[PDB]
C-alpha cells in the first residue's frame, strides 16, 4: 500500500521496477511523517529564510503595462539563492535525506541546473553529493561542472548508452537501487514516480503561498491569473497549489513551443503529446507512433523536455489549469523586454510566462486584469544565448 | 503460458534445471539476431528471454544499455521485433519464449492489443521491467486473456507481503534476483509460486548449478550472452562459435 494517493486522476503512479519500491515508500513515509513535525518544518523554514533569502519579492512593472488595463505583478524568484527556485525544494529534499539518516545525494544532471542546485543544498547540509552527468553533456558544460565541483560534488561521466541524460538517470537510479539504504536520489521536478510529485509541490507552494499573502496585503484581493512556465512542473505547481481552491483564480502553466508546434520542434506535451509511461509515471509525453520517446526542444535547457509532471495532466483533464505554448521568438522579445523595460534580465525559462503574459495584454490591452508572473529564474547564464541569436539574424 | 509449465514437467523428469539467455532482439542487426538466436536454442537453452530495443531505458545496465543502442543501429523498431518473434516460434515449436518490456511499449497502442499481438506471435510470456506488482494490474490481466504468462521479479530486498502477491500473480516463471537464497525460494513454493529462474549475475557454470541445489527451477543469465555478442561484433563466425560455446558449457551445469 501507500500512506498517500499516488495518481492525479489517471496520471501518476509508481511506474519503478520491484526493487525500487521499498526505497519510494521509505521516502514517502518519511515525507508523511515530516509534515507533521514541527521541528522539521522549523527547520526547513530556517534554511529557506536566513539561506536561501525568502521571502522572495513581488514586482509590480509599471513601464511594461503603461498604456494599458494590465496590472502586472512578478513573484521574484530570480532572487532565490542560487538564481532561481529550484533551491527551495532541494534544500527539503536534503533535510528529508537526513532525516531517513542518509549523508549522501545522487543526482543526475543535463544542462546543470538542477545539478548545481543539489550540490548546493549538499555543501551547505554537510551531504556527500554525487552527480551522474552524460559524457557528452559533461563536454558541453565546462561552467556548471566547474560550479558543482566547486561546491564539493563529484560530477560522474557517463559513457554507457547514448552518454547523455537518459544514461546518466539509469546510472543514478542503478546506483539508487543498491544505496538507498545511505543515499537520497533528489529528483528536480514535480514528476518521476509518487511520491516525488507531491513532495515537490509541497517543498515549491511557498511561492504560491507568499504571492497570494503579497497580493492581498498590495491588492486586497486575489488575482485574476497567476502564469508559470512549465519545464517539469515545479515552478508552476509552486506557484499555482495555493490557488487551487480559489477557484475565480486562473492558472496557466506555459509550455515551450521551439520552433513552432507544427514544426514538431517544441516541448509542449501537455497539449501536443500522448499519454505514455516512462520515468516512473503515467503522464503526457511526446512519443513516435510506435511508442518510442521523442527528443523535444527548446531555445530554453530548463523547458527542454518530452514530458510534464502528472499533476499538471490532471488539472488540465478537469479544466481546472489552462496550458499555452510560447515559441522561442516570443520568449526572446519578453527577455529583451523585460531587461529594457525594468532592468531585469529574465531566465529565458521564465521568458516564456513573462511572454503568455505580455501577450494577454497586448491582445486585450482594454481587459481590466491583475495578473503574477513566476519569474522562476535571473537570466545571466541566458546572454550568450541571447546574444548569438540577435547577432546571427543581423538585429 | 503452457510452454513452460511442459518445459519445467520434463525438466523435472529428467532432474534438470533450465537454462535461459536474454538477447536484445536485432543485435547486432535482424539476421545476426536471428542466427544468434537460433544458435542459442541450437546449444541448449531451454527457453528465451528477448528484448524490445527502447529509446530510453532506466532499468538496464551498460552492457544492456549498449545492446540497445546497437539495435537501434539497424533500425530496429517494435513492428520489426515482432516479426522476428513469428519467425522464431515457426522454427522452434516448444520452446518458451519470454520478452522483457518497458511500460511505454506495452500501452503505447493499448495494452490489450500489445498482449493480444503476443499471442498471435506465439510468445509465452512477458516481463514489464517498469511495473511493480502494485501497478501491474492492467498488464497481469490482460496477459492472461491472452494466454500470456505476466512474469515478476522476487528482489533480494523482498518481505513476506511481496512474496504472497509474487506467488499470487505470476505465471510462467517467477524471476528472482537473489532474507536467505533457499528461504525464498522455500517460501516461494509454500505459497505456490511458479517455479523460481534465478537471474542473478549468472554468468558461469558453477552459478547454474549452486542454483539447481538451492532447489530453484533454472538460471537466467540477464547479460552474460550480450557480453559476448560486443567482443565479437567483428567476426560474426566467431560471435556464433562462442555463444554455442558458452551455452552448451552453462547448460551442461543444470543436468544435476
Ligand atoms: C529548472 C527551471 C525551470 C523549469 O523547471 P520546472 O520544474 O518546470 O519549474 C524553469 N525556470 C527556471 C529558471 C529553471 O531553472
Ligand atoms: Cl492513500
Ligand atoms: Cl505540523
Ligand atoms: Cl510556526
Ligand atoms: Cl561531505
Ligand atoms: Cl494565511
Ligand atoms: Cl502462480
Ligand atoms: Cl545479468
Ligand atoms: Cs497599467
Ligand atoms: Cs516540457
Amino acid at each position: 500500500t501507500t500512506l498517500l494517493n499516488p495518481y492525479f486522476g489517471e496520471f501518476g503512479g509508481m511506474y519503478v521496477p520491484q526493487i525500487l519500491m521499498p526505497a519510494l515508500n521509505q521516502l514517502e513515509e518519511a515525507f508523511v511523517s515530516a509534515q507533521k513535525d514541527p521541528e522539521f518544518q522549523a527547520q526547513f523554514a530556517d534554511l529557506l529564510k536566513n539561506y536561501a533569502g525568502r521571502p522572495t519579492a513581488l514586482t509590480k512593472c509599471q513601464n511594461i503595462t503603461a498604456g494599458t488595463r494590465t496590472t502586472l505583478y512578478l513573484k521574484r524568484e530570480d532572487l532565490l539563492h542560487g538564481g532561481a527556485h529550484k533551491t527551495n525544494q532541494v534544500l527539503g529534499q536534503a533535510l528529508l535525506a537526513k532525516r531517513m539518516g542518509k549523508s549522501e545525494i545522487i543526482a543526475e544532471t543535463g544542462a546543470g541546473q538542477h545539478g548545481v542546485a543539489s550540490a548546493l543544498a549538499s555543501a551547505l547540509l554537510g551531504l556527500k553529493c554525487r552527480i551522474y552527468m552524460g559524457a557528452k553533456d559533461v563536454e558541453r558544460q565546462s561552467p556548471n561542472v566547474f560550479r558543482m565541483r566547486l561546491m564539493g560534488a563529484e560530477v560522474i561521466p557517463v559513457h554507457s548508452g547514448s552518454a547523455t541524460l537518459t544514461d546518466a538517470c539509469n546510472e543514478a537510479l542503478r546506483d539508487w537501487s543498491g544505496s538507498y539504504e545511505t543515499a537520497h536520489y533528489m529528483l528536480g521536478t514535480a514528476a518521476g514516480p509518487h511520491p516525488y510529485p507531491t513532495i515537490v509541490r509541497e517543498f515549491q507552494r511557498m511561492i504560491g503561498e507568499e504571492t497570494k499573502a503579497q497580493i492581498l496585503d498590495k491588492e486586497g484581493r486575489l488575482p485574476d491569473a497567476v502564469i508559470a512556465c512549465v519545464g517539469g512542473g515545479s515552478n508552476a505547481i509552486g506557484m499555482f497549489a495555493d490557488f487551487i481552491n480559489d477557484t475565480s483564480v486562473g492558472l496557466i502553466g506555459v509550455e515551450p513551443g521551439g520552433h513552432g508546434i507544427e514544426t514538431g520542434e517544441h516541448g509542449a506535451p501537455l497539449k501536443h503529446g500522448r499519454v505514455g509511461i516512462y520515468f516512473g509515471m503515467k503522464a503526457p509525453m511526446m512519443q513516435t507512433a510506435d511508442g518510442q520517446i521523442e527528443e523535444s526542444y527548446s531555445i530554453s535547457a530548463g523547458l527542454d523536455f518530452p514530458s510534464v509532471g502528472p499533476q499538471h495532466a490532471y488539472l488540465n483533464s478537469i479544466g481546472r489549469a489552462d496550458y499555452v505554448s510560447i515559441t522561442d521568438d516570443e520568449a526572446l522579445e519578453a527577455f529583451k523586454t523585460l531587461c529594457r523595460h525594468e532592468g531585469i534580465i529574465p531566465a529565458l525559462e521564465s521568458s516564456h510566462a513573462l511572454a503568455h503574459a505580455l501577450k494577454m495584454m497586448r491582445e486585450q490591452p482594454e481587459k481590466e486584469q491583475l495578473l503574477v508572473v513566476n519569474l522562476s529564474g535571473r537570466g545571466d547564464k541566458d546572454i550568450f544565448t541571447v546574444h548569438d541569436i540577435l547577432k546571427a539574424r543581423g538585429e | 503460458m503452457e510452454r513452460y509449465e511442459n518445459l519445467f514437467a520434463q525438466l523435472n523428469d529428467r532432474r534438470e534445471g533450465a537454462f535461459v539467455p536474454f538477447v536484445t532482439l536485432g543485435d547486432p542487426g535482424i539476421e545476426q539476431s536471428l542466427k544468434i538466436i537460433d544458435t542459442l536454442i541450437d546449444a541448449g537453452a531451454d527457453a528465451l528471454e528477448l528484448g524490445v530495443p527502447f529509446s530510453d531505458p532506466l532499468a538496464d545496465g551498460p552492457t544492456i544499455q549498449n545492446a540497445n543502442l546497437r539495435a537501434f543501429a539497424a533500425g530496429v523498431t517494435p513492428a520489426q521485433c515482432f516479426e522476428m518473434l513469428a519467425l522464431i516460434r515457426e522454427k522452434h515449436p516448444t520452446i518458451p519464449i519470454g520478452l522483457l518490456m518497458y511500460a511505454n511499449l506495452v500501452f503505447n497502442n493499448g495494452i490489450d492489443a500489445f498482449y493480444a499481438r503476443c499471442e498471435q506471435v506465439g510468445v509465452d510470456s512477458v516481463l514489464v521491467a517498469d511495473v511493480p506488482v502494485e501497478e501491474s494490474a492492467p498488464f497481469r490481466q490482460a496477459a492472461l486473456r491472452h494466454n500470456i504468462a505476466p512474469i515478476f521479479i522476487c528482489p533480494p530486498n523482498a518481505d513476506d507481503d511481496l512474496l504472497r502477491q509474487v506467488a499470487s500473480y505470476g505465471r510462467g516463471y517467477t524471476y528472482l534476483l537473489s532474507l536467505p537464497l533457499h528461504h525464498l525460494i522455500e517460501k516461494l513454493k509454500e505459497y505456490h509460486a511458479a517455479p523460481a529462474l534465478q537471474g542473478f549475475g549468472i554468468s558461469s557454470p558453477e552459478q547454474v548449478s549452486a542454483a539447481v541445489r538451492a532447489g530453484a527451477a533454472g538460471a537466467i543469465s540477464g547479460s552474460a550472452i550480450v557480453k559476448i555478442i560486443e567482443k565479437n561484433l567483428a567476426s560474426p563466425k566467431q560471435m556464433l562459435a562462442e555463444l554455442r560455446s558458452f551455452v552448451s558449457a552453462m547448460k551442461a551445469a543444470s543436468r544435476a
